[PDB]
């Protein structure tokens, strides 16, 4: 071929028919991990 | 020789060499609650000495024509201890009793009482005499607190209820000429997994003599009846500043 540049979603679905348990969780203490801060 | 019993939790023991057996109620022992049943999701606290020992309430006077007395649980001991003060900081507790009721005489002294456990003691009144007033029971009279109130009408229970089948209930018996206690063991019985401690009494416990007392002119007539409570496996979430009532 003589002409080079002739040649040339983000999410899928679930089945979930209960809703999400929790999990247990303890204490922590430390830097560079956030998760409390987010950006609207 | 089953007649003698100790009962040791937390820092507080009891002994007795006059008694019946144990009455565990509706053959279940008291649980903390499971991941199953559970769903209020912030982690519970559990003092498991503190709260989880033997608590003495005050003591009555059996006369010859006493009518009976009555206590909500766990509104006898929200005032009381530790135990007390978490029911105050949290929303929610959950927690079973055993219950000990003493009552001692001579030989020579004869009467019976009625222990049981009713849960969700629900009172009435006499709706003015005639049935015409749609009266309610006063803030006192259903939450009488660690002293207790008397019944006015023992033989309904002062709910329309009669006593001869209160026996249908977990229950024993304290009779003068074979036992001084009685002792009944209470899970946690409700329709969800924990509650409020100060709008909601799980249970009533009665005592009610349906034998009278009787003595001759001489002996002790001075017959007093005690009650002596402990919570079994006290869980408590929701913490906020503390709440009275």
């Amino acid at each position: 071929d003589p002409i080079a540049d002739m040649i040339d979603s983000l999410t899928a679905l679930q089945v979930l028919p209960t809703a999400a348990n929790t999990e247990a969780s303890s204490h922590r203490l430390g830097t560079g991990v956030v998760p409390a801060l987010q950006a609207a | 020789s089953d007649r003698v019993a100790q009962l040791t939790i937390g820092n507080s023991t009891i002994t007795t060499q006059e008694a019946a057996n144990i009455v565990i109620a509706y053959g279940e022992w008291p649980e903390y609650c499971p991941d199953t049943d559970a769903t209020a999701v912030d982690k519970p606290t559990r003092p498991d000495v503190s709260v989880n020992r033997f608590f003495t309430l005050d003591t009555k006077s059996w006369a010859k024509d006493s009518k009976g007395w009555y206590w909500k649980f766990p509104d006898v001991l929200t005032e009381v201890g530790v135990f007390g003060q978490n029911a105050q900081f949290h929303y929610l507790y959950r927690s079973g009793f055993c219950v000990h009721v003493q009552c001692n005489a001579s030989k020579f002294h004869q009467g019976a009482l009625l222990v049981a456990v009713l849960p969700e003691y629900v009172l009435g009144t006499i709706a003015g005499g005639t049935g015409n007033e749609n009266s309610h029971p006063p803030y006192a009279t259903t939450q009488p607190g660690q002293v207790g109130a008397v019944l006015t009408h023992p033989y309904v229970l002062d709910a329309g209820i009669p006593l001869s089948q209160l026996t249908v209930c977990p229950h024993q018996w304290i009779n003068l000429r074979t036992n001084n206690c009685a002792t009944i063991i209470v899970p946690y019985m409700n329709t969800v997994p924990f509650d409020s401690a100060l709008n909601h009494c799980n249970f009533g416990l009665l005592v009610i003599p349906v034998v009278p007392l009787d003595f001759n002119a001489g002996a002790t007539s001075e017959i007093p009846i005690t009650v002596t409570i402990a919570p079994m496996c006290a869980e408590f979430a929701g913490l906020r500043q503390a709440v009275k009532q």
